[PDB]
């Protein structure tokens, strides 16, 4: 559908966030 | 005699005298206002020349004047073609007036007499206004002092005139003294009975001393009166045009000045709108009203509206409507002024006029003026004067030099001609769009100035738009093509997008950013609305018509629509009810089914159905045919087809059995095909000499008796009848069994 | 030992070395990325001194680790204080790691185990975590390599180090080698059992080398697990507060620092929000949401907002709440924003920080800023600093002199400083009000400013406003009073007025024009709206109550409700139909009348009423008592009374007749006030040693025969009992007539 | 009523006009 694209869109540019830097990002985020 | 026009005299009577060698006016004579008049003052004041007037006679404060009978002697005619208030004769406050004295008039063509307030005013009541005028049912004559023929009392009007009356033969046309009527278009009288040329006044008109019924060409009616040469009507046009045959001052409406008949020109009629002194300034919904159907100015115009509130649309509606400027065009100091749009047939200016400086176009202290026309479709043309644009923040210099390119001055200009703002120079476009049946996603390239902070978002503006002749703010990106999705759009909807991005004016030269293209966009249409208002009749026996409106929502393109039908069973409590007893009440009235697709229709035919059967219709609109029809909901309606008129006769032979106790067994073949169900039988049998008895037999009796079985019966000869009663209503009876017992 | 916050440990092991001396952590300890250390590097590397840990443990990236027995022997508690995605323990990644070797944890008080990706690590399913936590259903250990004694197999960690496991009875206070619980303050183990001075670890809390379930006063708790004096939280604030006896770092919401316990301070509560480096420009609403909840600002504010659309109830929202400011305040170029009025609690601005040219109130570019404060009820103090006043042509003189007077920097301004806008300096009154239902005259004093030409019409807005806590052209007078109507008004509604001048701005000296005053104006009463959802029960058999609900439109202050109430007769059809046939089914169910006038209340209730008798409730509400009642129309409600109980039974001696033939005739008396009415008569007769025989008795039956007649009776002995059937239901059988024949 | 009197005052300020100009008006007019 168009909601889930829109909220992907959503987080990918304008940073709402639809991933919450988990136990992983951290790690990446360390990397 | 001489024609004159209308006069007002009042105060002196010295104006009356230009009336010495009027015989007809062609105009209306008031006489009013004089309190130094005495009697010694008319007692030879005499006008006999006069006879006729064209529009009216009007007498107000008269001092010293006591009869008509010398000043007008001999006026005989009162067309009435312009009235004072529906009044061809006004005669108001006479003090010392004693008398009408007129003893020349004759005819009113038009108009009423009122007669008011004349103190001393007698021989009033003698008069009759019925030979005179064809209506006195509007003659106003009230509150004052009040040989010969005798209509129904005798006429008069001095001691020594009596009311002239014609013989009805000569009707209006007048008579003379031996009773001969005039000629047919003699009005008035006739020195010679019988003579054109001899009427003192003509009926119809007016022409070379002689009265005719029409002015022949090229001779064309003048005052409704008389006929006059096109060389006349010339001359009276340079200080009056030609149409039909009448020389009336101004054409009529939707006709224009061909150069000297009126031709019609449609709607926009050239005209030229004259200026007090070629200057006015507009700033007010009745300022421009007095421009109401103006096409050609001859002036300059000035606009500055000091209002607040959006009057754009009666601006339109007044304005808009001129082609060409003689003078300059000036717009100062206009706050809700947005554009010039609504200048709708503005396309030459003469400039003829100039703004001091050499300026043909002016423009000043323009807070909200944005655009000046729509430059793709409109076209302006410019001869003469040098533009100006100073201190106009919402129009950029963008405007200003298109607006040079249309009019063709560009070497034109000097220095200084030309010195928060919509302004947008740079273009954006859309990366992506996707539609649904509610929602709408849209999706551009990112835009970033050279100062990124200037930035503050975008706006976003939609509206339906249903033909192509044409507010959500967005957060700024993150620092990748910025998008946006909308779900409030009606599904088969035209909408109207467009982008504007959000700038900061710096200090510096400001970043006017990009405007996006606008864009229209229909929403994908879905399952359409429900089709209401099914009505289905039985126009025959087995014969359904139905009707149905079309769907509120067509939710796209309706397709078609989808008919289903079923039987209805009726209540099986019927069959088990017995009805013999009193109370005789009658009530009248997956799976694949048969279905129709009614196909550019409104209407539907159904046949091959069984008589006083139910069936339950059901209907639904399709806007898709091959690709899993978007159907709406069922619709369902209830119809029921007649019953045959033969189906509640009862056919086959009755047959009897007779016991030896004279118990009698009644054998009857029902209509198997009835008109639904049959609710009971009722049998009439009556002896030789007695009188009819009446009995019933219920479906549970006919079920188990197999029909009917009587018992204790006198001896005798019976008659056997038996009636079936349906839904329908009564049936036939059967053929009477006779047997002798 | 010495207590030591949390490290984050990486790159190199150098920084490892500061937990030589570390017993107690408060804080977590990260470990992680390190490339190059090597298990040459970890054989005599050991932290012996800590024991627990307050927030967690996390192990990432380690190379050339191999156990941890060896680095962290005697680590035994990880509080979980704070929790790292709610696991107290992370051991991520370990590529060389073989063995967990902590044989020393016991307990870890909150949070989670999470032990994934890694390879060559083994003794993990021997590790029992339901022990060590509450609950191991959170714990994600997945995707690795995977004497003593043994549980529900035998628990184990190293080849050498079985996995300790105390008795329940010591629940989680340890044991020592003998197995004998500590004391019930230990924590993890214990030196000498039963000791609270020897404790490895406090349960709930560590005070002066002792474990106590709570800190005593003056000691707060710290950390939740230690116990501090206020010297100690008290040198932490100067770079922490006192609540519910705890040094918590800030205090909880609805807290203010009351100089160093937190006190409740209702909604505002005094904080200083300190801005960077002292200035801040507000130009968005999260600009404005980084100040939510301040209300004493260490800094100066710029106000700048390059926006386009109302945006004030955001603002105000978020803004509004600050109660002085330390700097200087700054407004500049805001489109937008028409007024300060959202500035709620600011009264007092320090001005410590000015701007350049010692200003504290700066004022530019101000396009659409027409009011500053409603300083009939708004009070603004201003300590130093200039008022700016430059480029404002919607501010005039007269809000700056009000302004200048309200904050009292009369005496501090100089020259320069300060400098199609609405303002009306001259007052306008209203001479005439008249006022209807739904219609309202006004009418004022006519105004005329020195050039006439410059008035251009008047404004009239009005508003509907139920609280005194506060769009119509109309034409210029032609050159007594002018006036305006209105029809368009509620009833019984007030509606807020003021009529607002145009003028036009000329190039000399505008005249400003005149303002009128804003007035309330509530519209005259009308009839009610009407009362619906009346509800009539019957709670007994001759009580009403009825229940209704106030009118949608109450058009007026209610003074009552009138109720009306007539006896509703019965069809007549029932009086003379016969129902003794099949089909039994029985539906079960000017002039002035009474009536009640309900004041303030919503029910009534009604007495008196015959049982089983229906009855037309008539409802209106009325919001006038004396003068000619204006009440709405008329509510109908059917009530139906209950039945009673024994109207039903027949009375009266029941009569035989027993005539030659053996023809009985019976009499009986039937329940004159019945139930409403008696349909039929229901009979049962029974001879001995036979069935039981039923019979009907219509209406007319009864009236006919005055009760019933049998002919053709058998000889022997009757009974004879008669039921009354009424709509109530059946009734009581007579007493049983016995005769013989 | 309302109407009646907000008609009069309309037609005594603004001209819109409830008298029209009559046979008696126009005397007084020259008055």
């Amino acid at each position: 559908s168009l909601e889930e694209e829109w909220a992907q869109i959503e987080c990918e540019v304008y940073g709402r966030g639809c991933p919450s830097e988990s136990f992983y990002d951290w790690f990446e985020r360390q990397l | 005699g001489e024609v004159c026009p209308g006069m007002d005299i009042r105060n002196n009577l010295t104006r009356l005298h230009e009336l010495e060698n009027c015989s007809v006016i062609e105009g209306h004579l008031q006489i009013l206002l004089m309190f130094k008049t005495r009697p010694e003052d008319f007692r030879d004041l005499s006008f006999p020349k006069l006879i006729m007037i064209t529009d009216y006679l009007l007498l107000f404060r008269v001092y010293g004047l006591e009869s008509l009978k010398d000043l007008f002697p001999n006026l005989t005619v009162i067309r009435g073609s312009r009235l004072f208030f529906n009044y061809a004769l006004v005669i108001f406050e006479m003090v010392h007036l004693k008398e009408l004295g007129l003893y020349n008039l004759m005819n009113i063509t038009r108009g009423s007499v009122r007669i008011e307030k004349n103190n001393e005013l007698c021989y009033l009541a003698t008069i009759d206004w019925s030979r005179i005028l064809d209506s006195v049912e509007d003659n106003y004559i009230v509150l004052n002092k009040d040989n010969c023929p005798a209509t129904v009392v005798e006429r008069c009007w001095t001691h020594s005139h009596c009311q002239k009356v014609c013989p009805t033969i000569c009707k209006s046309h007048g008579c003379t003294a031996e009773g001969l009527c005039c000629h047919k278009e003699c009005l008035g009288n006739c020195s010679e009975p019988d003579d054109p040329t001899k009427c003192v006044a003509c009926r119809n008109f007016y022409l070379d001393g002689q009265c005719v019924e029409t002015c022949p060409p090229p001779y064309y009616h003048f005052q409704d009166w008389r006929c006059v040469n096109f060389s006349f009507c010339q001359d009276l046009h340079f200080k009056y045009v030609i149409h039909n045959n009448k020389c009336i001052p101004e054409c009529p409406s939707g006709y224009t000045m061909n150069s000297l008949m009126c031709t019609p020109c449609l709607g926009p009629c050239p005209k030229v709108c004259q200026i007090l002194e070629g200057e006015k300034t507009i700033d007010s919904v009745t300022s421009a009203q007095e421009l109401r159907g103006c096409t050609v100015i001859n002036g300059s115009l000035i606009i500055n509206i000091r209002g607040g509130n959006n009057l754009a649309a009666e601006l339109e509606a007044n304005l808009g409507l001129i082609e060409e400027i003689s003078g300059f065009l000036k717009i100062r100091r206009s706050y809700a002024l947005v554009s010039l749009s609504f200048f709708r047939k503005l396309h030459l200016i003469r400039g003829e006029t100039l703004e001091i400086g050499n300026y043909s176009f002016y423009a000043l202290d323009n807070q909200n003026l944005r655009q000046l026309w729509d430059w793709s479709k409109h076209n302006l043309t410019i001869t003469q004067g040098k533009l100006f644009f100073h201190y106009n923040p919402k129009l950029c210099l963008s405007e200003i030099h298109k607006m040079e390119e249309v009019s063709g001055t560009k070497g034109r200009q000097e220095r200084n001609d030309i010195a928060q703002a919509s302004c947008e120079n740079e273009l954006l476009k859309f990366s992506f769009i996707r539609t649904s049946f509610d929602k709408i996603l849209l999706r551009w390239e990112p835009y970033w100035p050279p100062d990124f902070r200037d930035l503050l978002g975008f706006m976003l503006f939609y509206k339906e738009a249903p033909y192509q002749n044409v507010v959500v703010d967005i957060d700024p990106p993150q620092r990748s093509h910025p998008g946006w999705l909308m779900r409030g759009l009606k599904p088969w909807t035209q909408y109207a997008i467009f982008v504007k991005t959000l700038v900061t004016f710096s200090d510096e030269r400001r970043t006017y950013g990009a405007k996006s293209d606008i864009i229209y966009v229909q929403t994908d249409a879905t399952n359409p609305s429900v089709p209401l208002d099914p009505i289905s009749v039985s126009n025959s026996s087995s014969q359904i018509i139905l009707k149905w409106k079309p769907p509120s929502d067509p939710n796209g393109n309706i397709t078609h629509y989808l008919v289903y039908w079923e039987r209805q069973a009726e209540d099986s409590e019927l069959f088990e009810l017995d009805y013999c007893l009193k109370g005789l009440k009658l009530p009248s009235r997956e799976e694949h089914r048969p279905f129709e697709k009614v196909v550019n229709k409104e209407s539907l035919v159904i046949s091959g159905l069984r008589h006083f059967t139910g069936y339950r219709i059901e209907l639904q609109a399709c806007n898709q045919d091959s690709p899993d029809e978007r159907c709406s909901v069922a619709a369902y309606v209830s119809a029921r087809t007649m019953p045959e008129a033969k189906a509640d006769d009862i056919v086959g032979p009755v047959t009897h059995e007779i016991f030896e106790n004279n118990v009698v067994h009644l054998m009857w073949q029902e209509p198997k095909e009835p008109n639904g169900l049959i609710v009971l039988y009722e049998v009439s049998y009556r002896r030789y000499g007695d009188e009819e008895l009446h009995l019933c037999v219920s479906r549970k009796h006919f079920a188990l008796e197999r029909g009917c079985r009587l018992r204790g019966l006198s001896p005798g000869n019976y008659s056997v009848r038996v009636r079936a009663t349906s839904l329908a209503g009564n049936g036939s009876w059967t053929e009477p069994t006779y047997f002798y017992v």
